């Protein structure tokens, strides 16, 4: 949610070779406190990513080819 | 009196015993000749049915090797 995209806007917003940048982060890092908390709102793992889901939805692709046997039985 | 309407509600009011063995008669004729048909329905029942219902089991069985891949 905002943690993906507000990287995203926060990421254009460094300017100037001069040591300005911090005048802009400031901005930044605040919202990157909220982050902290923000992330908070985000603990949680079922799934660990791929290729687990890879897994199940190949477990599907299985589980979904025997829909064309019985059910052509059916028929 | 109440007697007098009971002798009204006595069965075979028709009194023809001789006849109603002949209606048992008709009864046999009917009755008897059912029985035969009958009886003979549950040998052209489930003599197959059993079999066709085994039929249902080999694919209930084959579902179990999709069940189990």
């Amino acid at each position: 949610t905002l943690l993906r995209q507000g990287i995203r806007q926060l990421k254009e917003k460094v300017s100037k070779m001069e040591p300005e940048e911090m005048t802009v982060k400031e901005k930044k890092s605040i919202i990157e406190i909220l982050k902290a908390r923000i992330a908070l709102k985000k603990a949680f793992l079922k799934m660990a990513l791929s290729e687990s889901n890879d897994t199940v939805v190949k477990k599907e692709d299985v589980r979904e080819s025997p829909v064309d046997t019985f059910m052509e039985n059916a028929t | 009196m109440q007697i007098d309407t009971l002798i009204n509600q006595l069965p075979g009011i028709s009194t023809a015993p001789k006849h109603q063995l002949e209606k048992i008669k008709k009864l046999q004729n009917s009755i008897e000749e059912k029985q035969l048909e009958r009886k003979s329905l549950e040998s052209e029942n489930e003599d197959l049915k059993l079999q066709l219902a085994k039929r249902i089991e080999t694919f209930g069985r084959l579902s179990c090797v999709l069940f189990q891949p």
